[PDB]
Formats: structure tokens, C-alpha cells, sequence
């Protein structure tokens, strides 16, 4: 990571020793659920 | 448990006849304890699959491996 | 030239429990005699009821033509138990009361995903008994192998 | 007096045997059969051939079943015999199986060479070699021509056979990628060898033809075939060194009801290599004499039978932590597991555990479905790597809680899996049931 | 696309059901009260080498299986001089029933079925009975046991029911090579002080009880059996400056399992490769002695195809390929490997027209009764190498071969056939003549 | 194509093809009993050591047993080369008792003859892998062995023994060790100074069955067809110089027997079947200054040479009757197993089967010597005229002589295995027959 | 310049050499939902 | 695992229930005796569940 060389020429399969810094992996998922209202009151349908 | 459950089949290393060679019965073509070159379903006629009791077809094999057995 | 084919649904035979008779699991109990159990997701509204068709105890309407895949399997009916339209315990309402939905989605209500053919019983009389909307199968909690309560469709 | 004496005297122990007798051994009744022929024919490779390059095959409606399959190829040795190792094997980096654009299978090279060195025995093991490597002291520059099997369910029974004649609509594909290196034939460890020839590739494809009434029964029926299929992931080996047995838990990501795991060590560098260099005869360059190194194998000798370069000291599996069998010695995975489930040899860094009765065979006989298993693991303890590798009495003359100084350099871990799946196909298309 | 499929959500959960085997329990099958007893038989005619002999089997049990011919010889020479020398003088044996041809082996024949069909321990353990394997010296002696293997040779399950048989002789008639290699002659020199052989034949006998006994004495019977089919021919032989090719007319009948052939230098028992200056493929290879005209003879089979002769081939049916032509590695490895799963020396070739040619049940056959023109069709390999300079040899390509190897001009081939040995009224003979 | 081999079809292809009943190209499949095997380690009473019996009691951990493994850690008391599946020789014998029954009993001896007649191939060397030294191990060497047993439930799933079944009966095992083992803690007659004593263990693997089998075991009575080995040691007629010593020893056996089994050997040296000669492998030293015929090439003990066998000819006797006609030692050392076995027997080994396929657990005939008051084992023993120092009196001997050095073989072993059957019922299991 | 902090200001980039997925899958129950493709199909293709 | 770092880990679903929950650490001190109070405390900064 210090040779911009290394960096800027190489190939598809290779990063950066410094990669090894990205330890954390956030997964995220949005989804549809139904939010419901009546006589006043109101929360989610489903867990 | 009601069922006919019978003993094991194992490869065997020597062929033998069933004792019944006039009706050729079907439960023993597919008994690996009697033959010893090839395994195959037995066609009915017209070529169709005839399966004998005891033995499943793929597709219930795929659910007693995957999902489970009775009682 | 030979003739096009339509739906032809897949149906099932029902299986001895055990001093009783039920549709197998993957399956529900539909009809009677010629076609006890759907295997396909969708059924051809069997005529016999009561007469009439729905659709017919346990799978709801669709949107379609082919009256072999009118109803869809695997759904019931908000069935009163004791003093509220509530689903069995092993059911999923889907909140389609009746009154926010069309006909076809207002129908299809329960979702009776993984009890298609048995449920477990329910605390709703004080006595744990089977649900007011089904048949009362012999099989309890101790019995091994059989997770269904007293149910059947 | 003769054969007569022995027949005659029949007794009470004898009813068990004789009595009341079922069959005969006399006398075999023999099986009529649909009426079938096996024809070879060869598919069209897409894509450049070379090392390094990816390209795939069609393979096209001629027969209506079929089963074997080889690759050929088209090699030249870019040093002298003892610099290759099935190579064949090596340059085949994988094949990947597709049907009606689902991926069914994968296998890789590494698992043909796991799968040979594990499962395969005797002459066929030989005969195999010599499809796929050169074993009679060839010299540099000698060309040959190596037959690669192919070994998906597909590809080992008739029984198994996937039925093109069914599948109108959908196309049976086989990807298959082409190593950029291969030991002794382009490259002599990292050097690469000027003038090395490019891979000449052919696809041959065994087609069943059938009679009519079987021909028209599969175009019209749907069929459902149980099927095997291999899970695979690469891991970073919890590499042991000089003072110290190194420990590693292991993350089993499999799923379905496998019928065994299996699994090696290796060095990454050299192509079938699963146990540490040393200078005895036969685990390294050279071994035996002045010349001898320990940080290249004698390619041609790569594999051993010799566990003290091995680096499993012990392990277990377990699901969900549990133990799923009590702590055995690596040496119990290489040599008991298949001597109890094969019957054949095991090479040294490869290992076994079955979960069936007959892992090689097409009944089921018991399985782990590890689709059922929120965190199933493998447990592995590492042999302490302490013994000088240049120095044949340290190396022959030790315990069984060490290994090589070298043996460090099997940093790769490999772990396999191979399950039963159903293959569906219904009026014309098909792919897998889950 | 408007054809009806099923979604599958829960189908296996539907088709299950109750176990219908449990694996640990065997029941073992009650059979037939029998009794096996070697006995001799006598021999007519006199015995030694290049004279023709035979017996007549009595009729001491009921049925018969398992025949071996047992011979005594001394060795004429060195460790290194015989090769099978026990399978080359049992030149030829003939099966005759009832005075009809049944059946009829060639010692190259069985070498060329043991090259392609026999394996491991036990292609080893047949090599003990039919020659010096242990490096024995000139004087030598030792008995031979060779087994014959006509259909009822290999299975009881195709015993011969000599019972059944009550009008009709069986007959077996052996004819003993004039010279055989390391025994009585050293290539064309004949070795003087050179013992005739002694020969015995033992058939081994199945001694039923009443009620198998008399079935077998009163009932009519349908065996299916295995015969081979056999004759020599020119080969083109190739040369250093061309590569030969050859229609040669496949003159079988009957549904035939499979064709195998050799090519081979009649001059030698056994060669079916060149030679050349390698080590154990000439007289003295790798040191100054070598001599590319002679084989060692202890070591005359190879498994380096660099020395056959056969470049590629294919098979044609009624003047049609019936196969893509493929090169002469694919008869001699692949082939094997996929319906043998041994492994068959160089210069051996199998072409199947069933799916496991090796075994008893059929599976698959090819009706040369109803093939009106079956061609093999040969292309040799260049004869340009010099066989006395291994670097040749060695580090030689695909399409060439010794300069040696065009004295492999003798070519064998052979087919196996199923047909049926019926008896009845205690006589029998074939079910079809062709 | 492969269209042209279909449509010749006509009237021989009837018999084969005709009505088909089955098709190669689809497989069936059958829902077998789920269940689960476990490896437990069992615990020994008793101290450990050369010369000591102890044993185990095997836990109902699960419901029915199969494969035992004994584990024992062994040193190397010398260089590779002086030891000879030590393992196996330590493993002096183990017997099986069932409710204080013996059931059964297996012997060092029997588990090289065992060997020696029925494993092959690779399955010989992955055993040979686990019990000795094969990778020219050096002094000071150690490694776990593995000694499976052989009893007739620790061979197949087939004969699981039902510990479920077995309310009130324990199975337990007696180990004995030998007090010396080759080149561990003994060299010859010498003891090795610092030798370690073994390290042992015992697996067993355990079959997990479902509630519906569970149940089936538990409620019915059962019965199993089951082996065992019955064993005495002889004298041997030791041969001379100056003669063919003959001996006729009583076979003192019972029971339906599937084969006999015999070997020659010298008590000092275990697995020596053979005389001793100063040729490569027959001797310590053989080939060199060096050599000596008085002590073995241990790691070379066993041979397929024949001139060191010192049997000449063989019959068996039932009741002063001949049961087949004399044959020589060579036709049980080779052909009795080329034809019941498959594989290759080593020199000094002998086989006669009343059965037709006895490595299988299928009876496929038996002598039940229950039935026979006087059965006997006639032998007659090689001249021992062959001075086994000199290479070429012994590579050049003839049929009926032997090496001098021959006549150390003066023990006899003879061994029949049968088949009995065990009952269980009402918790408690045992014999039916004495 | 330091290859143990970011320039923080321009923490994010566009150059995907710096990334580090090579390859990824959905897998649903076990089995892939679509061929595995390249960490740039995710990164570029996907939102294209 | 080391000072100012965040680690975690999932529950396997080994038993049936679960209760107690122990977090070893190893520790070696960086001073003499009346330098640390309660360490293996401080050190684990906070747990989520």
C-alpha cells in the first residue's frame, strides 16, 4: 500500500496489505411489513 | 410398528437364484443379495417403472433422507 | 394433432395415523374419496360442501379460470374459537380480516404454513382441547414421533 | 468317500444352511434389459484453450441419456520425469456442472486429486495416473495425450444417467477452468518455462441411445434423480510451528444430508502436496543426498504414506458443540476411516470421516444433515513442528506428536463434503428440488 | 411453456413414509445341500511340448466348474528369460459338447484377457501359477496351475450339468506349444537337456443332493454363456517414414459384450510393444549390452505406451463409425478404466459395446449377426525413433514410436459373445449356430 | 453411431433384451432404518504391559456394535527392517465373551494368516499401514497402531451384535499381550534394553437406532448366523535332509465349516511361514557377507516364494476316507485362493474351502465336522536337502525339496472357521450349539 | 503519508482496488440464488 | 481480542436452555501488588445482549 505502483498497476484479485484493516462486516436487509392502525392503537402485524 | 420391515441387503459376492424361477417374481430384481452386476428399476410393461413394495422411488428416498422417516 | 392438457392438479391418498385416517403432512385435506389431498398449491374447487364451494375447508379462492387451480391450498378461515376470530395457535393471521381486503385475499386469511394437516390444542376452554374448528385426533405431547395434537381438517 | 462324504452327512446345525433352502448357486437367472448403445462423441470448446483461460462446453442433444465424461488434453513436459504430478489433474482447476442455467455441481482439482487419493485403490488408482500423468520416466519435451473422468453422480452410473432426451427446453453446460499453472509443464516451481506449449483440449462425451418405447417413455415422463453433489470452501490452516501444537475451530458451512467430510492440508505452491518436505528418500527434491531440499518436493514423488510429515495431531466434529465422536489421531482419519469405509490406502495429509456405512456407494447409508445444524465444527489439533527435515534421523526416528520444521509450509486447509440432492426434471426443464 | 409444472414447497415432506429395511440385521439365504471335489481327469495322447492331447470329463458328480491344467517345467535359463511360459504352452483349449465347438482359448488369448481383465493381487497371484516370479535360477522346477476360463470356469452360477447331459460327451482338447520362451527354446535357440512337461487336468466337481440332483438330470436348460471369437490377420505395419492404416473385415457374429485385440511380434510370447534400450524393455536395456531386437523376456509387458504401435482407431458398422475415431491410449486406458477398473498393459486394446464387459450379466451387446459390414479401421504410429538411445524414446511425441516396433507385425483380435447352451433329453449343443 | 449397433437387432438378441425387466438407467432406491454411529472408547482393566492380560467390557452406550479397534502405541526397539506387524504380534489374542460364554477367540497368528489369505490389494497395505512400520522408520520411532478385530460382528453391519437385546449379558473382551514382540522390546531371543511398554486402548463403534427399530430389538427374540474360529496347535513332522516326513493330525473340530486354514512356522519368529535362505528378503542380511539363515529379514518375513514353503502335498481325510485327491502344497498355497478368495497368498499359507465363496458371510457350503467322527489333515513335508547359504541351491531347487533350513518350521497351526448360531432372547444371549 | 489512517476528509473512493470483495453469492437455504459473480457486479452493476 | 477492541460471539444451540456465562480472560500485571483493582472488571468495558 505504500508503492502506489503496487497499487495502481495490479490485478483483479489482489488488495492492498492494508485491507486487512476491514474486519467488520455490516449485512443489511430492508423488507416490507404492515403497519396497522385502529381504535387508536397501532404496531407491526409481524415480528 | 405395523410394517413389514425386512432384514438387510448387502453386496454379496456370489449370484443365487431365488428358488422360483417359473414366476419371476419382481421384489427380486432390484435385492442386491441375489444379483451382482447391475441395479436397475423394473419396467412393466410398455417400458414403465415398476416399482416394487419395499423399494421408493428417488424422489421418496430424497424425503426419507432429508426430511425423515415414520413410525 | 393430439389434444393440450390444462392444471391436472396432484393429489395425494390419505395415510392410517393410527386408528384414524389423515391427509400426510406436505399435504392437506381436501375434498373426500377421489381427491382426499392436494400436492400442488392449488386445487379444483371441489364442488361437495355442507353444497357449495369453499373452497372447500381449507383453501381459499383465486383470481382464475381452469376451476382445477381456483383455490389456492394451505389457508382457512378466521374460524371463531370461544370469544375472538382468531387464528389456531399454529396458524399466521395475515391480518386480511375481511373488511380492508377484496373478496379473493379476504378469504385467504390464515397461512397454515408447516399445519396443513395438524395443529397442536389450545388453552382457550381452560382445558387444553382441540380447536373449536377441527376433529379431535388422539395424540398427545408424551406420544413420540407425532407432534400433532388433537386436529384434523 | 470324496464329495459324497461331506454331502451326506447332514445334521442338526445344518438347518440353518440347508434347510427348507431358498436359493441356489447353481444356476443364474439373468436380468433382459432395454436395448442400448454407448456412443463416443465429441463436444465443441468454446473459448481459447490455453493456461490460465476459461472455456465451456455444450453438450449437445445426440444420444438420449448420458453419463461418462472425459476431457482430454494435450500436454508437454518442460522438464525431466520426477517435475510433473498429475498434471492433467492440475491444469483441470475445476468443472462446473450447469443445468437449465442452475449451478448443480462443482469440483476442483484438488478434489480430484482428494477424491483419487482417498477413494480410488490398487490398479485403477494406477491405471488413473496414467491418464493423467507420465509414469514411465519420460524425458523433456515428450508429448502426451491425458484422459481427465469426470466424476459427478452422472458420471460414475448408468443409473444416474441425466436424461437430455427429457429436457426439451433445457441445455446441460460444463464450465471448465483451465489452471494458469501446471508443475513440470509450464512452470518448474515459480519459474516459468520458456517455450513451454499451450494445452490442446477435446471433450468427449459418452451418449446412451435408446430404443423406442424408452426413448418416448423419457421424453414424455418427468424423472427425479437422487443425486450427489460436493460442497466445498478453502480455509487458512491454524498453522503449528516448533514450540507449539496449534488449535483451530473450525466453521463447518455445509448444508444437506452429507455423507462424509474430507479433508487435507496442503502447501498451495505445489499441486498435490499434503505433507511437510523432508531429505529421506522420496519427500523432497533431491532426498537422500547432497542436493536434497526441503523447500521443494520431488514432484514426482509428491504423495506419501509417511504420517510423521502429516500435521493432524488429532480431531473431532461436533454440532452445535457437541461431540459428534470422541478426540481420534489424525492417523485415525487417514488410516481407520477408510480402511472401515473404502477398503483402500490413504495418503498421508488426506483424511476421512463418514458419516455412512459405504461412502463410495449410491444408497444412502446414513448421513449428517447439517442443514439441521445451527453451528456444526471441525476441531483440529496440529503436531508440534520441531523435527529438522534436513535430517533423516530426526525425521524417521520421532513421536507421534510432531512433525517436520517444514511442515509449516501447509498453510492451505482444505475441507469437502459431498451430499445427496434431488435433480428434477419435468416436461421439458429441470434443475434441483431445494 | 404451457405445459404444467409443480411449485415442490414442501413434495418430500408429502412422499414419505415408513422404513421399509433396517441395515443391521442380516438374513442369510438358506441354499441348496452341495459338495465340491477336485479330481483328475486322464489324458489321452502324449504330452509335451507341440503335441496335441486331450481328456474326457468323467462323470463323477453332477456339475462341473472350475478346471485347471496343471504343468511341471524346469527352466532352461536364468531369471529373466520366461515369460508366462505355464499360459504360452497351453497354446490352445477347446470346449466341445456333444461333439459341437463351444468354445476355444489361444494362450495369447489369455494373455491379452488377463492383460485387459485380471487385476491387483490377483493378476499377481496368477502370474505365480504360470511362471518364476521370485527371480528362480536355470533348473528350476516348478508346477503351473492354469486355470481355464470358460463361462462355467468363472461362476457356478453357469456350472455345466454334466447330469443333464446323459447321451452327449464333454471334451476338452489342449494342444501344447512347440516351443516355449525360457523353457525349451531361448527366442529361436532351442535349449538342450530341455525337459518335456508333465501335465495334469483337474476339474472340480459339484455333488448335489436328490432334489437339485434330480432336477437337473430330468428338466431342460437354458445357460447363458460367453464364447470368444477369434482369428489373426496382417498387420500394416508401419514404418519409419509413414504411418500405416488398415480396413481390416471383423469377420464376428452374435451379440458381442465387447472386441479387444493386440498387436504383437509373433516371434516372442507375450510382446505387444517394441523394445528399445529403457529399462526392462529390451535384453540388457539401460546398460552397453542392450539389444533392441530382443525383449527381457521376465519383464516383455509394459504399460509405456511410447512403444505401441497403434496411433488411433475406430470401428465401423456397416460401413458407418460407430464411434469418433480416437487415439490408440483411449482402447488401451480409458476404456479399461471405464468398464474394467483395471489396469491394461500397452498394446492391448478393449473396445466395449457394453457397460460392464467384465462382468457375467449382460449389458449391452452388438449383433454381428445383423451387421452386414464391420470394419476395424487402424492408423499406426510413425516407426521413426531409435530405440537404442532412451533420449528418443523418452522424450519422443504422440504420433511416433520405435524403429523396433515394426516387428509387431502379427494382429489378434478377439470378441466375446452371448449365447446359449441349452440342454435337454440329455443332450445339448448351442441355441445359435451364428 | 451408436444408432447403427441398435437397430441390429433380431432373433439373439431375444434372450437378452427381450421383455426387458429392468433398466440400467434408472436406479432404485430403498428407505432404510435412520440411525447414527458413534465411536466410544471403553475403558481397560488390568495393567498394560508385554506379557499381561487385561480386558474390557463393552457399554451399552448404544444399541448394536460392530467394528473394535485396538489402539497401541508402540516404539521401535531397532532400525526399520526389524520389525514385522508388531502390532499384530502383540496383540497375542483377544477373546469374545457374551454372559460369561466364550463365544469366540482370535489369535496373532490367525490375524496374519487371516491376512495372508483374505485382505489384498490396498486393503493388505492400508492394514499393513496401521500395524507396523512401512515408511523405513528408525530406532527410537513411535506411532499408534491400529488392530481391528475380526470377530464376526466386527466384519459387517450385517451381524451388529444386539447389546440392546442383551438386558442381563455383558460382551466383553480379553486381551492378551505378547510378553515379546520383534524389534519393540525383543530381538530375537535378546530383550531390548529400555524398551517401552504399550500405550492400548479400545474403540468400538456404536449404532444408534431409531424408536421403531429400538423397539423391534427390545421385543423380539433373535437369532444370528454367525462365524467362529476354532484353533489348536501340532508339531510338525519336521522334515530332513534325508527325508519327507509325513504326518497325519486329527482335525478335533465341530460345526459346519466353511474352510480350513493352515501355516508352517518357526515359534521364535512371528509371521515366518518359510525357511530362511540367503537370497534378497529370505533372511537377515540375504544377499550379502552378512547374511544369516538363522534369524529373518523381519520387515521382509513374509514371502510369495514357494521354494521355502516346506510343504509338499496335502489331503484331507473324512473318517479314514479321502475327501478330494492329493494335491500339492503349491495348490493350496495359490490356487485355492485364486479360485475362493481373489487375492494372493504368501508362501508357507494354505487354504482348502468346503465353500464356494468363503471371504463372504454368505454359507455357500460346509463341512460340518459334527457329522464326521474322524477327520484328518494328512501332510506330507518337502526333502530340507537345500543349503540355504548358497543363492543358487536354493533359486535352482526342484518341486519336492527345501531349504536345510527349513526344518525350524516346527510348528503347525491349523484353524477352521465355522458357523454357529447366537441367540438372544429374554435379555440373555448365547450359543445354540456346544 | 500513513497507510495506518485515512485521509478522513476523503475517507470514501471509487477505486476498487482498495475493496476487498473478489466474489460473492446469495445463497438461499444452502443453494446459490444466481451465479457467483465479481465483487464489482455488486459494487457497480447492481446499482447500475 | 486486545485492549479498545470490540469482539463477539454467537450462542451455538448446544442444550436446550441456557443460564450462566462466564468470560475468562488472562491477565498479567503491569506494576506490583496495589496497582490494579477489580482488572478483569474494568477491562471488560461493557457487554451487550
Amino acid at each position: 500500500a505504500t508503492s502506489p505502483a503496487a497499487v495502481l498497476g495490479n490485478t483483479e484479485t489482489v488488495t492492498a496489505n492494508t485491507a486487512t484493516l476491514l474486519t467488520a462486516l455490516n449485512i443489511y436487509a430492508k423488507n416490507y411489513n404492515v403497519l396497522r392502525i385502529m381504535s387508536g392503537m397501532g404496531g407491526l402485524a409481524y415480528a | 410398528p405395523s410394517y413389514q420391515i425386512r432384514n438387510s441387503k448387502h453386496h454379496t459376492q456370489l449370484p443365487m437364484r431365488s428358488l422360483n424361477e417359473p414366476p419371476p417374481m419382481v421384489e427380486d430384481l432390484v435385492d442386491e443379495s441375489l444379483f451382482e452386476g447391475l441395479q436397475g428399476y423394473p419396467v412393466d410393461e410398455k417400458l414403465d417403472l415398476l416399482t416394487p413394495p419395499g423399494t421408493a422411488t428417488p424422489s421418496s428416498e430424497w424425503a426419507a433422507i432429508n426430511y425423515g422417516l415414520t413410525n | 394433432v393430439v389434444k393440450p392438457q390444462g392444471y391436472k392438479p396432484e393429489f395425494v391418498n390419505r395415510v392410517n395415523f393410527g386408528k384414524f385416517w389423515a391427509c400426510p403432512e406436505g399435504t392437506t385435506d381436501w375434498g373426500s374419496e377421489d381427491k382426499q389431498c392436494l400436492v400442488s398449491q392449488y386445487g379444483p374447487m371441489m364442488w361437495r360442501n355442507k353444497w357449495g364451494w369453499s373452497c372447500p375447508a381449507g383453501s381459499a379462492p383465486n383470481n382464475s379460470d381452469d376451476w382445477n387451480q381456483k383455490c389456492v391450498q394451505g389457508y382457512s378461515m378466521k374460524k371463531l374459537i370461544d370469544g375472538q376470530w382468531r387464528c389456531t395457535d399454529t396458524e399466521i393471521d395475515t391480518g386480511k380480516d375481511w373488511s380492508n381486503s377484496d373478496w379473493f385475499t379476504a378469504q385467504q386469511q390464515c397461512d397454515r404454513g408447516n399445519n396443513k394437516v395438524f395443529t397442536r390444542r389450545m388453552y382457550i376452554d381452560g382445558k387444553w382441547q382441540c380447536p373449536d374448528g377441527t376433529w379431535d385426533t388422539g395424540f398427545t405431547w408424551s406420544d413420540g414421533e407425532n407432534g400433532g395434537k388433537q386436529c384434523k381438517y | 468317500a470324496g464329495g459324497l462324504s461331506q454331502l451326506v452327512a447332514y445334521g442338526a446345525q445344518d438347518v440353518y444352511l440347508t434347510g427348507n433352502p431358498q436359493i441356489t448357486f447353481f444356476k443364474t437367472v439373468y436380468r433382459r434389459y432395454t436395448n442400448f448403445a454407448i456412443e463416443s462423441i465429441q463436444q465443441t470448446i468454446n473459448g481459447s484453450v490455453g493456461f490460465g483461460n476459461k472455456v465451456s462446453t455444450q453438450i449437445s442433444r445426440n444420444g438420449d441419456l448420458i453419463t461418462d465424461i472425459v476431457v482430454e488434453f494435450v500436454l508437454t513436459k518442460g522438464g525431466n520425469g520426477g517435475t510433473t504430478y498429475y498434471p492433467a489433474e492440475e491444469l483441470l482447476q475445476d468443472v462446473e456442472l450447469e443445468i437449465g442455467g442452475q449451478r448443480i455441481d462443482k469440483h476442483y482439482n484438488d478434489w480430484f486429486r482428494t477424491y483419487d487419493a482417498l477413494f480410488r485403490m490398487n490398479d485403477d488408482r494406477y491405471n488413473y495416473r496414467r491418464m493423467t500423468d507420465w509414469v514411465n520416466n519420460e524425458l523433456v519435451g515428450a508429448q502426451k495425450r491425458f484422459y481427465v473422468p469426470l466424476i459427478f453422480f452422472f458420471n460414475q452410473t448408468p443409473g444416474l444417467a441425466l436424461p437430455l432426451i427429457a429436457l426439451q427446453y433445457h441445455e446441460v453446460k460444463l464450465y471448465f477452468t483451465l489452471a494458469s499453472q501446471v508443475q513440470g509443464v509450464n512452470y518448474n516451481g515459480s519459474s516459468a518455462i520458456a517455450g513451454a506449449a499451450q494445452p490442446t483440449m477435446s471433450v468427449w462425451v459418452d451418449y446412451i441411445f435408446l430404443d423406442t418405447q424408452e426413448r418416448t417413455r423419457f421424453a414424455q415422463l418427468p424423472h427425479e434423480y437422487l443425486i450427489e453433489q460436493l460442497q466445498f470452501t478453502g480455509s487458512e490452516t491454524a498453522t503449528p510451528s516448533a514450540t507449539t501444537q496449534a488449535s483451530q475451530n473450525i466453521r463447518l458451512n455445509f448444508n444437506h444430508p452429507t455423507k462424509y467430510l474430507a479433508w487435507n492440508f496442503n502447501n498451495p505452491t505445489n499441486y498435490g502436496q499434503y505433507t511437510a518436505l523432508a531429505n529421506i528418500p522420496g519427500a523432497c527434491s533431491g532426498a537422500g543426498t547432497a542436493a536434497a531440499t526441503v523447500t521443494t518436493p520431488d514432484y514426482g514423488n509428491t504423495g506419501t504414506y509417511n504420517e510423521q510429515l502429516a500435521v493432524l495431531d488429532s480431531a473431532k466434529i461436533q454440532l452445535n458443540g457437541q461431540d459428534r465422536f470422541a478426540t481420534r489421531k489424525g492417523s485415525y482419519f487417514n488410516k481407520v476411516q477408510p480402511y472401515q469405509s473404502i477398503g483402500g490406502v490413504t495418503p498421508a495429509g488426506v483424511y476421512l470421516y463418514s458419516f455412512a456405512l459405504k461412502p463410495a456407494g449410491r444408497q444412502p447409508s446414513g448421513t449428517c444433515n447439517f442443514s439441521r445444524i445451527d453451528n456444526a465444527t471441525l476441531s483440529l489439533t496440529y503436531k508440534t513442528c520441531s523435527i529438522d527435515a534436513t535430517s533423516p534421523a530426526a525425521v524417521l526416528g520421532n513421536t507421534e506428536t510432531v512433525t517436520a520444521n517444514t511442515a509449516t509450509l501447509l498453510t492451505a486447509l482444505n475441507i469437502y463434503a459431498k451430499n445427496y440432492n434431488v435433480l428434477r426434471i419435468m416436461s421439458g426443464m429441470g434443475g434441483l428440488a431445494y
